[PDB]
């Protein structure tokens, strides 16, 4: 948003692995960057295990 | 292409050598992120502020 790349997060018990808990998330901000560099793509990097 | 300045203590003012730094300052629709702290105050309670 208006070149502030932000990132928000909360920690939930999942009763599934391959599934969701439910009920109501309610995530809070913890990153907020100034950056002034647009997003069209989004790749999960991941480990190597 | 360069030629080194013969900078000497003996030279006159004029051929002294001075230290320049330029503030250049960028105002872009994009974030600003380079504030001034501005003055603080000291926290008055209970009277009209
Ligand atoms: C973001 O989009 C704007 C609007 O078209 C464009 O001017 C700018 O070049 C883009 N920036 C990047 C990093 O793609």
């Amino acid at each position: 948003i208006d070149g502030y790349f932000k990132i928000y997060s909360k920690h939930t018990p999942i009763n599934l692995v391959r599934d969701l808990p439910q009920g109501f998330s309610a995530l809070e901000p913890l990153v907020d960057l100034p950056i002034g560099i647009n997003i069209t793509r989004f790749q999960t990097l991941l480990a190597l295990h | 292409p360069l030629q080194s300045y013969g900078f000497q203590p003996t030279n006159g003012v004029g051929y002294q050598p001075y230290r320049v730094v330029v503030l250049s300052f960028e105002l872009l629709h994009a974030p600003a992120t380079v504030c001034g702290p501005k003055k603080s105050t000291n926290l008055v309670k209970n009277k009209c502020v």
